[PDB]
Formats: C-alpha cells, sequence, structure tokens
C-alpha cells in the first residue's frame, strides 16, 4: 500500500524558519517525483514546487523560488521542505504528493498546519462527557470528550484507537476569549450497554506532543454535602 | 499561467440525483490525441483523494459513479446518483504546461429530508470544577437543515452571554449536521444557581425541546 506520512502541525515565529517532513513507504522513493502544494483552509490548492528523488534535481514555482527549499534522505524515504522568514501570508496546510510523470498526484500526505504566530504552544485538558441511561433520547445515550484550551490548531480525536467512527461528531474548534482553542467530540451509543462497552477517547495535539486517552464512564452521589 | 474556473462554487443536488461540475480552463489543455485535466475529491479534514486522470480515466478504486468529460478548455464531472459520502470539494487541476495550477473548488452539499435534533446536556465533570471553571454542553445531534437556535436558561433566565457554538459539516454517512453549545462559568458562578437548560428551536419540530439537569 502506498502511504506518505507528513510531520505534525507546528507553530512558528514571524521571522523563524521551520522544516516539513514527508516519509514514503510502500514504493520504490526514487521513482517518483515528489511535489509540495500549499492550501490554505477552504481555497485552491497551490503548487510550490518538485523535487526528484533520484537525484535532488528541484522545480519551483516562480511565486515561492524564494521561500522553499526542497531536499530529500535516501535512506529514510524521506522528502523535506524548509519555509524561511515565516509572514502570516505563510499560515496555511502544506502537503506533500507523489506524481509519475508530472500529471497527475496519486497519493497525497494527510498534510501539516503551519500556524505562524508569536503566541506559545499549549496542550489542552480533556474532560469526560458522561452518558447515562436516564438522559437518553429516542432510546439513544451520548458521550463525548471536550478537549479545551490548547493552541495552535489542530486537535485530533479518535475513540476506541480508531475502531469506534459511526455516529462520531469531533466539531470544528472555537476560539475561546483567551486566544485559545476548544472543542468536544461526542458519540451516540445504544443506552442499554454502557456498563458492558468502553469508550476511551485518544486526543492529539501535535504542537504541544500532547497524547491524551480518556476512559468515558458513566458518573456514579445520594449523599449531597 | 493557466488559470482554471470551477463553477459552481456550491452545488446543491438531493439524495440520488445526477451532479455535474464544470472547469474552464484560461487556453487549451489538451493535445490533438489526450487532455492533460484531472480532478480531485476533498473530504472533511482529508487531502485531496485523485479520482479521473487525463479527463476521463477513472482512478483504480474509485467509484463507478464517477465520470469525466470534454477536451480543449471546457471540463465536466459528473456523479450519476449522490451518495452522503459524496460530500466534499471537488478541484480541477491540469498538467499542460508548467506550473500545474488548480480550479478553486466546488463545493457538494446535499439536500437530504428534513430531521429534528436529539437533543443532550451534560453537565461539567467534577475534575474540571477542581481547576475552577464550569463548562456546561448542550448537543443537537443528527438533524437537517442547518437552521437552529439554541438559548441557555439559568434559573429560567436567558443567559445573554458565556457561550460558544460550533456545527458539524454533513455527515458523511447521513448527510444531517450537529451542533455543540457550550456554556462556561467560573465555578463560583455556576454553584450560585440551581437549574440549567438548553432549549432548542429548529423547523422539524413544533415546540422548543428543553433539556435540562439540577448542580
Amino acid at each position: 500500500q502506498v502511504q506518505l506520512v507528513q510531520s505534525g502541525a507546528e507553530v512558528v515565529k514571524p521571522g523563524a524558519s521551520v522544516k516539513l517532513s514527508c516519509k514514503a513507504s510502500g514504493y520504490i522513493f526514487t521513482s517518483y517525483y515528489m511535489y509540495w502544494v500549499k492550501q490554505a483552509p477552504g481555497q485552491g490548492l497551490e503548487w510550490i514546487g518538485e523535487i526528484n528523488p533520484s537525484n535532488g534535481d528541484t522545480n519551483f514555482n516562480e511565486k515561492f523560488k524564494s521561500k522553499a527549499t526542497l531536499t530529500v534522505d535516501k535512506s529514510a524515504s524521506t522528502a523535506y521542505m524548509e519555509l524561511s522568514s515565516l509572514r502570516s501570508e505563510d499560515t496555511a496546510v502544506y502537503y506533500c504528493t507523489r506524481s509519475d510523470g508530472r500529471n497527475d498526484m496519486d497519493s497525497w500526505g494527510q498534510g501539516t498546519l503551519v500556524t505562524v504566530s508569536s503566541a506559545s504552544t499549549k496542550g489542552p485538558s480533556v474532560f469526560p462527557l458522561a452518558p447515562s441511561s436516564k438522559s437518553t433520547s429516542g432510546g439513544t445515550a451520548a458521550l463525548g470528550c471536550l478537549v479545551k484550551d490548547y493552541f495552535p490548531e489542530p486537535v485530533t480525536v479518535s475513540w476506541n484507537s480508531g475502531a469506534l467512527t459511526s455516529g462520531v461528531h469531533t466539531f470544528p474548534a472555537v476560539l475561546q476569549s483567551s486566544g485559545l482553542y476548544s472543542l468536544s467530540s461526542v458519540v451516540t451509543v445504544p443506552s442499554s450497554s454502557l456498563g458492558t462497552q468502553t469508550y476511551i477517547c485518544n486526543v492529539n495535539h501535535k504542537p504541544s506532543n500532547t497524547k491524551v486517552d480518556k476512559k468515558v464512564e458513566p458518573k456514579s452521589d445520594k449523599t449531597h454535602t | 499561467d493557466i488559470v482554471l474556473t470551477q463553477s459552481p462554487a456550491t452545488l446543491s443536488v438531493s439524495p440520488g440525483e445526477r451532479a455535474t461540475i464544470s472547469c474552464r480552463a484560461s487556453q487549451r489543455v489538451s493535445s490533438s490525441t489526450y487532455s492533460y485535466m484531472h480532478w480531485y475529491q476533498q473530504k472533511p479534514g482529508q487531502p485531496p483523494k485523485l479520482l479521473i486522470k487525463y479527463a476521463s480515466n477513472l482512478e483504480s478504486g474509485v467509484p463507478a459513479r464517477f465520470s469525466g468529460s470534454g477536451s480543449g478548455t471546457d471540463f465536466t464531472l459528473t456523479i450519476s446518483s449522490v451518495e452522503p459520502e459524496d460530500f466534499a470539494t471537488y478541484y480541477c487541476q491540469h498538467s499542460w504546461e508548467x506550473p500545474p495550477t488548480f480550479g478553486g473548488g466546488t463545493k457538494l452539499e446535499i439536500k437530504r429530508t428534513v430531521a429534528a435534533p436529539s437533543v443532550f446536556i451534560f453537565p461539567p465533570s467534577d475534575e474540571q470544577l477542581k481547576s475552577g471553571t464550569a463548562s456546561v454542553v448542550c448537543l443537537l445531534n443528527n438533524f437537517y437543515p442547518r437552521e437552529a437556535k439554541v438559548q441557555w436558561k439559568v434559573d429560567n433566565a436567558l443567559q445573554s452571554g458565556n457561550s460558544q457554538e460550533s456545527v458539524t459539516e454533513q455527515d458523511s454517512k447521513d448527510s444531517t449536521y450537529s451542533l455543540s453549545s457550550t456554556l462556561t462559568l467560573s465555578k463560583a458562578d455556576y454553584e450560585k444557581h440551581k437549574v440549567y437548560a438548553c432549549e432548542v428551536t429548529h423547523q422539524g419540530l413544533s415546540s422548543p425541546v428543553t433539556k435540562s439537569f439540577n448542580r
């Protein structure tokens, strides 16, 4: 199976540089060109340039020739893109993508969000949104995780290490008054089986190297003091 | 450089209807034998995925309902019968002359049947209350269309601030939206009141739905 796996999102200070990576597996790295592509959210994609991994030769979009530097590491099957002297216009998702012959782009990395900012990275806190068989709608229960107070974007959430995907809604982040982001991820499940099924949210915030797993259980008190 | 202009910007289609989207190149992108236009599908949060190469060749693994046509400057992508999973932004890209460029995308929206939300309310976690803040969450699940009003009431009083909402994109399996509304208070503020409620209005409901709890 062909895969391209990119490095994690990062915050970068204005004027600093950043180096992005793209590891190729499942094919002969030197047999395909590697492209890099920029996308500001919801915009047409823009081609940055190309490297030939067999010899290091590069070609650039004139618009990016002063911004990007492309290299490879053979033994690591990895392509690198260094972006210089970052400014706000550089905040975007960056993709690597392979091309057999400089026509179509047939396999893509997952993208790396680069946020240009003077603010410090912060990892989130994770809180349960607990279900109850006493709080149902149509016999279904809802549960989730609240992922609060992080910077920059993004957070990703999986459930049960990716085994639970049906009925999952991971909301777009909101920007809080603090300048930190928050999101929730929720799931609806049978109300009959909250005592037998296990629901764990797996939260990742790559800018801060945060991974949190949180087991979400129905809450256990008749005593109010 | 060659400019690709896609139309429409957003295409709205009922479940199972045909969708046709257009890409026009600012100059010819075909030889006398082949057309150098390619189509991609970008699902929410994902990279683009190649669907059609050289105007009309379906990429291996791509569903048979996708087809492409055209030559010269004017190209089309057709989905014969739209499925929920086809919710995406679609992009064209040429490889005629350098540099390759992309169109601005067409968003495909799906006009599924009306569905009322299912509503859930969540008190703050004990763990969060230990840190001095209380987030109360109201979930509106699996509704259509998007328009919805959520109001917070604390001891029956309409709250004028301190909440934030987020809505999902259309769901990949059923084309509905979901919405979260989070009321955030200091622990001390939280503890000065008794009843927390969210009141939801949506066209699939004939009266507002209220979910509540007592702290």
